[PDB]
This record gives structure tokens, C-alpha cells and sequence, in this order.
């Protein structure tokens, strides 16, 4: 969905944030 | 009313020397340093964010009416199976994108509202967890400077 | 010294997203305005100064049992033949500087003390001026960008 | 005079500043 979409961006962003660090 | 313009100006003094020391670097407080931390990680999660897919801004299409239920269910897929420095940061920079987005397509009152769930949010779900994982001095030490 | 009380969570979101909103340069209410207004001023005073001169954290000889002394002199003799938002903004990147000296120096005691003398200055010998000079709005409307 | 030269250089700018607005 809409926010299905939004959400997974986010968390993929954060966990390459927190993979890199 | 009475004693509000000898408040405000203390006000602005507080605020133009936190401003000036932050700006030079110098972390005086214990939160200061994880705000401080907290707004570089901001800006690099959306520098990143961005710069593989569009603007987060432009990504939502929010009312007053609606924002409640939306905001809900995007942090709730985002933290449904694990929450992690990262995805906390994600969870300000949404917020931070929903607030830029409300003022930019005239809707102001949600800004104080947004701000009210996040911290709800993030005093029930992700504050036992912070605790678990170091507490924010744990998150300045990873994400700091 | 500086916000020492401002340590909730909820403070954090409300921090991090007030820094959104203003680095995307939008206001929430009249104070972040002028605060937005004021920061914006002491950066480009500061740029303009420390290139016809040196940067003003350079010259600065202060210590605890001269500080005050040295405040006074040098505010007394900025506003000794009359007021304006110019000199206002002078004013508080001079207190800017001393705060970032002292903390330079090792004297992180005196930021406390250098912010109650600006408020104490501007309560007492420049607020008059600010009211019958159209107050702060009026400086966001000719400072502000 | 130490202060009184950084009064000067505070008091000039700021009305250079004061005169572009």
C-alpha cells in the first residue's frame, strides 16, 4: 500500500544507517 | 500580559548562545549532545534517503483529519519486527518530514499534534528498548560527530 | 547553565523537529521567528565583522573577576549615543563570543552569568527602545529572510 | 584602549548592518 511503501523505505534507510555505524 | 516581555527576552538570549556554542561545537549539557547528535543523524538519513528516492516530503499526502491513523501505522510497520538505532532515527526524520510537509501545505496545527505522538510513541515503544541498548549516551557515542 | 532543565524525551521531538522546520526556514510561532530572525542576523554580522577584522573570540582577555566588568564597558559604549536593531544584533553576537570564549577557555561558569547579564541589559536599557520601535516583529520584518 | 577599540568595531558594523535593511 501507500504507507506500506513509505515504512519499508524507511526502514531499510535506518538499517543501512545503523549497519554503518 | 504581565512579566511576558522580560520572559521572551530571556528567551532569545538562551536561545542565541545555545545557537552560537552548538554551532562552535561545544556540547555544555547531557541532551545537548544527544540533540546535537540527533540532528546530524537527521541530516545524513535524508541526504541518504533522497538521494535514492524522491524528496520524504513528497511521499505523503496527509490531512489534520487523517494524519493520526497514518502517522500510527507507518511507525508501527516500521518498528513491528525490531527497533534499532537506525530505524529510531528514521522515526525523527518521518516525523520531521510530516511537520515540513504540514507547514508547506498550510495545515500549522499538526506540527504541536505530531510532536505530541512521537513522543507518546517513543515514551511507550521505544524507550524501554533505549534503556536495554545503552540509553541516549549509547546513541551519542555511535552517532556523534 | 544553558537549558539544563529541558532533559525529556519530549523535549528531544521537540527539538529535533523545531531544528526541521527552521533549516527548511519556516516559523511556528512569533518567537521562533524572531529566534530564526536573530540567528540569521549574528551569522551574517559575524561574517562581516571577522572579515574587515578577526573573528571577535579573538581578541577577548576575560576572566571570572573581570568578565562582568568588561561586558558592561563594552555594551555601555556600543549603546552610549543611541539604539538600533544593527547594534542589537552586535550586542548579541558580542555575548555569543564571550560564551564561546569562556567555554574555549575553560571557564564554562561564566555562560550562565554573561546570558543573566544580556537579559538583565536587554530587560532593563534596550527593551524600551524595542517597544516604541515597533518590537521584535518589527525586526523579523526587516531582518528576516 | 582594548575595549574601547572593540566597542568602535562593534558599534560600526552594526550600523552598517542597521543601514542594509
Amino acid at each position: 500500500g501507500t504507507m506500506e511503501n513509505l515504512s519499508r523505505r524507511l526502514k531499510v534507510t535506518g538499517d543501512l544507517f545503523d549497519i554503518m555505524s | 500580559p504581565l512579566g511576558s516581555m522580560s520572559q521572551s527576552n530571556r528567551e532569545l538570549v538562551v536561545d542565541f548562545l545555545s545557537y552560537k556554542l552548538s554551532q562552535k561545537g561545544y556540547s555544555w549539557s547531557q541532551m545537548a549532545a544527544v540533540k546535537q547528535a540527533l540532528r546530524e543523524a537527521g541530516d545524513e538519513f535524508e541526504l541518504r534517503y533522497r538521494r535514492a528516492f524522491s524528496d520524504l516530503t513528497s511521499q505523503l499526502h496527509i490531512t489534520p483529519g487523517t494524519a493520526y491513523q497514518s502517522f500510527e501505522q507507518v511507525v508501527n510497520e516500521l518498528f513491528r519486527d525490531g527497533v534499532n538505532w537506525g530505524r529510531i532515527v528514521a522515526f525523527f526524520s518521518f516525523g520531521g518530514a510530516l511537520c515540513v510537509e504540514s507547514v508547506d501545505k498550510e495545515m500549522q496545527v499538526l506540527v504541536s499534534r505530531i510532536a505530541a505522538w512521537m513522543a507518546t510513541y517513543l515514551n511507550d515503544h521505544l524507550e524501554p528498548w533505549i534503556q536495554e541498548n545503552g540509553g541516549w549516551d549509547t546513541f551519542v557515542e555511535l552517532y556523534g560527530n
